[PDB]
């Protein structure tokens, strides 16, 4: 029914929502709304896989159970520049600090 | 049906049990009812409990139904006895034949001192017995019975803060006995509906990670502000 | 759309209403910047905001928030700084 | 020789009353003489020393008695008797002798262990001694310092051996003594006894000593102490006990174990109305749990649930009608809404119990209209069933011959009777709703039973159908009697209910066969006349015409034929003679003569109650007739001599010692009445003569006939003294008693029977003093018997 996503690029992240029946085109249009870069200059990548605009989101690797709000499914985003698509540069989040000894599992 | 140590603990005389163990009495010997002298000591007096533990007694000695002495100490509300047992190496998550952890019994009776002491040692509030009564469910039933005073209300507050989040509804319906108390039903519905503040969830995760330790001592080692330490110890 | 910045360079953009869940955010509130929150903690916080708005006033069972032990402490500190 | 020595010892035992070894010592302390204090002290010391020499206290004397033969068993029994008697009479002597404190300690230690023995005689003696001790110590407010370290064992024994309460003869007395001792002991120390009950209940939860008998005795001990503690301590203790028992119910498994636990808790909550009253929410939960229980299959739990529901309804009537905190509508409305489902699977007696409880609950609705609607809903189901029956009868009258229909009507009317008993006057609406059809069905059933008797005879009265219809008529009359006794509008009853009631009842009573006449008719007429003092005065003559003529003959011949009919007839006659005396004069004189004959018979035969009622009716008739001059002279000249002679005749026989005071009273009244000339005519119709002198000579002749052996002078002086003292009732009675004593002495006969009348009254006053003394200490009387509802 409801799918919760996470669009990322370099150090930028976007939180949104959609529907399984919804196509990739409307997700691209939301990308426009937040970033204002024409859709033809935007291509979405899931775990290093290309996504088609006309292909429905539901038939893609996303489901309500798979994309619960507490664990959204990351989606790669790349900006097309000077008539070519940039590399899928995704910046991983900072590593968590080392676990303190007292809290360490016994 | 009981050895002299059992009777000495029944009368709750620490001196008699001490002098009896000084000559080498079999402390862990079982009696007819499948009880151990520690079970009797843990129902009456803390001094007897300490004296008995001084001689290598098993704080996990299982009774006929696997009710460890901690279970009886909690049920009787002997806060000092419960503290003495737990500090001595008792299993704060010990399960009897019905999977009734001592916290479940203490909540069932509703007493507060024992529940606080247990939670200080890391008792798991999410424990479910075989029938399916969480400590919070039993305490809420007791409150619905109308026997709940400010003590029981404070105990419920402690449990609710510790559990992090609890959902009493059966599917979409609350238990029948709750449904007949409209104001308490409203309070429980509002408490259950809310997802819960992020801070409480994080506190519960930290407590679970620290579990099975004297939490105040453990948290003292953490680098957080003293306010957040008090928050972790369920002071807010 | 609200814009959030972590202590280290990371831009989190969430929907306006969701960011309003935090009292500190609402009091502060176009661009909100943080000097202490690391990126992973902030992503967890955004997850929490989405979860909170989604499951508020729910009737069915409420799924539990998954917190890894290592980030639990930092997440608690961040939530305490905020008002959620 | 030895046999002669034993015979001499037995003779000494026999003669000690007026002038087996322990028996001689047992009666020594019974002298009750303050002198010889040092002696009495000395005897105790030597006896117990020898006892200890031949029987140390360390011995488990319980087992010795269990295995001991008769010779030693009697030894311990007499030992206990002597110790208990001497202590009850001389414990004060020993206690002040601090030099012999060890003697008292050993004596009480012996006392504690002997009570362990289970045989009823020894335990009863020990319980009597313990109750006396508890009463004595409580009388201080000094002395408890002497026994306080040992009183604990007394509490353990008392709670341990608690008898069966009559809410779950020798048993009654044992229970009363147990309760009094227990309440005294708890009044001595609340903390220790509360701790003891809590410890025993825990041990029951602990798994040790789980025997059902232990649970039941502990719960009886807890329940019987109701009201002995202050409010707050009661709250705490009862909360702890409820918690522990609920914990037991979950722990234990098996309907057999569940059922026993349920009965215990229902009994405990049945007591302590105060606590249940203060905690509204707990009361609601309790009532809901009872409603759930009523569908329970096990009979004992269900019956106990209904009984406890009665107990709760009686002491908490108000709370169910007022709107309580946190509630929208009063709980009575909720209960009335779900009445159909709750009562299901209850036996008819249980349904009557439940409706009686509800009626008690509706009786607190002070607001008129609210109570009106509450009652209209309350009787909705019984009334609709009744209307269905009435409609079916209207279609055809034959539906009254169905045993099922008659049984159902009896059930409905029994429910109505219980409802009227609980509610009271406001019930008139329902009674006003079903009254007409009630009397119509009464008439139809009476006609049918009459036809059955006529066709068959008096044997058919045993048939189930006939006895069921008689039950229906009995219930109708009981309902009317209850309402009228509880009614408060004399004019309304005199106007609406009386005429149809008389029409339906009186003629049928006269016409039926003697075996098919219900004394409830007489009871109801007595009730209605007693209430409506004057308004019934118009209809009295037909009542006496239809009822009195037939009933009188039915009773006089045999004194054991209809015990109830005679009592109800005498009650009716007394009530009419007390509240409608002007009616008699309007009656033809033959009926008055019949009434006088019946009254004369009433005090002739030896039945005590009948004699008392007859004498009272005669005295009241003498008092009342003095206010009607027109017929007073005729009544005097006709019956005065006859009644007077009959009174001597019964008195001369001395067969009614209890009524002798009444005999003297009426004799003095008659002597005074004739003395002052109110007679207004000569006692001899054929010739004038001094009425006083005629009375003197007549009584002298009658006494001579009764006692020919007596001389003229004695009779003359006796009558002279008696007639003079007519103005003083005590002096008249004293003179009559002295004369009778002199007659008995002349005949050489005992006169104790005369004195029994005085000492029975004396011991009645003693019993009243004992009763009121108990009321001083709270808790000796159980809450559901004291007449204190507190309107809350
Ligand atoms: C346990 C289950 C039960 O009712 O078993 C019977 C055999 C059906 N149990 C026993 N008695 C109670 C109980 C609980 C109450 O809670 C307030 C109140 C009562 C009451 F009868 F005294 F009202 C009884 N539960």
């Amino acid at each position: 029914m409801d799918v919760f996503l996470m669009i990322r690029r370099h150090k930028t992240t976007i939180f949104t929502d959609a529907k399984e029946s919804s196509t990739v085109f409307e997700l691209k249009r939301i990308v426009e709304g937040i970033l204002k870069r024409p859709p033809d200059e935007q291509r979405l990548y899931k775990d290093d896989q290309l996504l088609d605009d006309g292909k429905t989101l539901g038939e893609c690797g996303f489901t309500s159970q798979t994309a619960r709000p507490q664990a959204p499914a990351t989606v790669g985003l790349a900006f097309r520049a000077d008539d070519t698509f940039e590399a899928l540069c995704i910046e991983p989040f900072s590593s968590p600090p080392e676990l303190p000894d007292v809290m360490k599992p016994q | 049906t009981l050895k002299p140590l059992h009777c000495a603990c029944m009368v709750s005389d620490a001196d008699c049990v001490e002098l009896l163990l000084e000559k080498g009495a079999e402390v862990n010997a079982l009696d007819g009812y499948n009880r151990t002298a520690l079970h009797y000591a843990a129902e009456k007096d803390e001094a007897c409990v300490e004296v008995l533990l001084e001689y290598g007694a098993n704080p996990n000695a299982l009774d006929g139904n696997r009710d460890t002495p901690l279970h009886w100490a909690a049920f009787k509300n002997n806060a000092e006895c419960v503290r003495a047992l737990l500090e001595s190496g008792a299993s704060v998550n010990a399960l009897d034949y019905n999977n009734d952890t001592p916290l479940s019994w203490a909540a069932m009776k509703g007493n507060l001192e024992s529940v606080s002491i247990l939670l200080d040692y890391g008792a798991e509030v999410r424990v479910i017995n075989l029938i399916g009564q969480t400590p919070i469910s039993r305490l809420v039933a007791l409150l619905v019975r109308g026997l709940g005073t400010e003590k029981e209300d404070s105990c419920f507050e402690l449990l609710h803060r510790a559990v992090g989040h609890f959902e009493l509804r059966k599917n979409g319906t609350m238990p029948r006995e709750v449904a007949r108390d409209p104001q308490l039903c409203e309070k429980l519905t509002v408490l259950c509906s809310a997802p819960g503040t992020l801070k409480t969830l994080a506190r519960y995760a930290v407590r679970r990670s620290l579990g099975l330790q004297y939490l105040p001592d453990a948290v003292k080692g953490l680098p957080l502000p003293a306010s957040l330490k008090e928050y972790l110890l369920l002071l807010e | 759309y609200v814009k959030l910045i972590s202590s280290d360079g990371h831009e989190f953009i969430v929907k306006r209403e969701h960011a309003l869940t935090s009292g500190t955010i609402k009091a502060m509130l176009n661009e909100v910047n943080f000097r202490e929150i690391p990126s992973h903690v902030l992503s967890k916080v955004c997850m929490y905001f989405t979860y909170k708005v989604r499951y508020t006033n729910s009737s069915t069972e409420i799924p539990e928030f998954p917190i890894a032990p290592e980030i639990a402490l930092e997440l608690l500190m961040a939530a305490n700084f905020l008002d959620c | 020789n030895a046999p002669l020595v034993h015979a001499t010892l037995e003779t000494l035992l026999r003669f000690l009353n007026w002038i087996v070894s322990l028996k001689c010592l047992t009666e020594i302390a019974g002298v009750s003489v303050s002198q010889y204090e040092e002696q009495f002290v000395t005897l105790f010391t030597l006896t117990m020393m020898q006892l200890k020499q031949m029987l140390p206290l360390n011995t488990n004397i319980r087992l010795a008695y269990s295995n001991g033969k008769d010779d030693e068993q009697n030894f311990i029994q007499n030992l206990s008797l002597f110790l208990c008697t001497f202590l009850k009479e001389h414990d004060q002597l020993i206690e002040k002798r601090l030099n012999l404190r060890e003697t008292l300690m050993e004596a009480l230690h012996y006392m504690l262990l002997v009570s362990e023995v289970e045989e009823t005689e020894i335990f009863k003696i020990c319980l009597e001694y313990w109750n006396h001790l508890a009463a004595e110590l409580y009388r201080e407010s000094p002395r408890r310092q002497l026994y306080l370290p040992m009183l604990f064992k007394v509490r353990l024994l008392m709670v341990s051996r608690m008898a069966k309460p009559e809410e779950v003869t020798d048993s009654i007395n044992l229970y009363k003594n147990m309760r009094e001792t227990l309440v005294y002991l708890t009044h001595l120390d609340y903390v220790d006894t509360e701790r003891i009950m809590t410890e025993k209940l825990h041990n029951q939860v602990n798994g040790t000593e789980w025997s059902w008998k232990n649970l039941n005795t502990l719960c009886w001990a807890i329940g019987s102490i109701s009201g002995a503690m202050h409010e707050e301590d009661e709250k705490r203790f009862l909360v702890t006990v409820i918690k522990d028992l609920l914990g037991l119910c979950e722990q234990k498994r098996g309907k057999d174990n569940k059922a026993i636990i349920a009965s215990n808790i229902m009994y405990i909550v049945g007591q302590y109305p105060r606590f249940l009253r203060a905690h509204w929410k707990f009361l609601k939960t309790v009532v809901n749990k009872l409603f759930e229980f009523m569908h329970e299959t096990h009979d004992g739990v269900q019956d106990m649930a209904c009984d406890t529901f009665i107990k709760i309804a009686q002491k908490c009537r108000r709370h169910f009608v007022q709107v309580q905190v946190g509630e929208v509508m009063p709980f009575i409305d909720e209960i009335l809404n779900n009445i159909n489902t709750i009562i299901c699977d209850l036996q008819p007696q249980q349904v009557h119990t439940f409706y009686e409880a509800v009626g008690y609950m509706i009786g607190a609705q002070t607001d008129q209209t609210v109570q009106e609607h509450l009652i209209e809903k309350y009787m909705l189901l019984p009334n609709q069933v009744w209307d269905s029956i009435i409609q079916q009868a209207t279609k055809n009258v034959d539906i009254l011959k169905d045993p099922e229909t008659v049984k159902q009507l009896g059930s409905i009317l029994k429910t109505n009777v219980r409802a009227c008993k609980a509610v009271g006057h406001p019930f008139v609406i329902q009674l006003g709703r079903i009254y007409l059809d009630m009397l119509n069905v009464y008439k139809c059933l009476s006609e049918n039973i009459s036809a059955a008797i006529q066709a068959n005879g008096e044997m058919v009265t045993k048939q189930p159908l006939i006895r069921s219809m008689r039950t229906v008529k009995r219930e109708t009359l009981k309902l009317i009697s209850g309402w009228v006794s509880r009614s408060n509008d004399p004019q309304m009853v005199a106007e609406n209910f009386v005429p149809p009631l008389l029409d339906a009842v009186l003629i049928d009573y006269q016409r039926n066969v003697p075996a098919a006449r219900e004394p409830e008719v007489l009871s109801t007429m007595a009730i209605i006349v007693n209430k409506l003092g004057g308004h019934i005065t118009a209809e009295i003559p037909q009542i006496f015409d239809a009822v009195f003529e037939c009933t009188l003959n039915m009773i006089n011949k045999d004194f054991e034929e209809y015990p109830e009919h005679r009592t109800n007839f005498f009650l009716l006659l007394q009530a009419v003679n007390s509240h409608c005396f002007p009616a008699f004069l309007a009656i033809p004189p033959t009926q008055f003569k019949l009434v006088l004959d019946s009254i004369i018979w009433a005090f002739k035969h030896t039945m005590r109650n009948v004699a008392d009622t007859g004498l009272q009716i005669l005295f009241t008739l003498l008092q009342n007739v003095a206010q009607e001059e027109a017929a007073a002279q005729s009544f005097y000249q006709t019956y005065f001599c006859d009644i007077l002679q009959h009174i001597f005749s019964v008195v001369t026989d001395t067969s009614h010692t209890a009524g002798l005071t009444m005999h003297a009273s009426i004799l003095a009244y008659m002597f005074n009445l004739v003395e002052e000339g109110k007679i207004s005519t000569s006692l001899n119709p054929g010739n004038p003569v001094n009425n006083q002198i005629f009375l003197q000579e007549y009584v002298a002749n009658l006494l001579k006939s009764a006692f020919p052996h007596l001389q003229d002078a004695q009779v003359k002086l006796f009558v002279t003294g008696l007639f003079s003292l007519n103005q003083d009732i005590p002096a008249f009675k004293e003179h009559l008693r002295d004369f009778l004593v002199q007659i008995k002495e002349f005949a050489g006969e005992d006169t104790s029977d005369l004195f029994l009348e005085e000492r029975e009254i004396a011991l009645r006053q003693a019993d009243e003093e004992k009763h009121k003394r108990q009321m001083s200490v709270p808790g000796i009387f159980n809450p559901h018997e004291i007449p204190e509802e507190m309107c809350d």
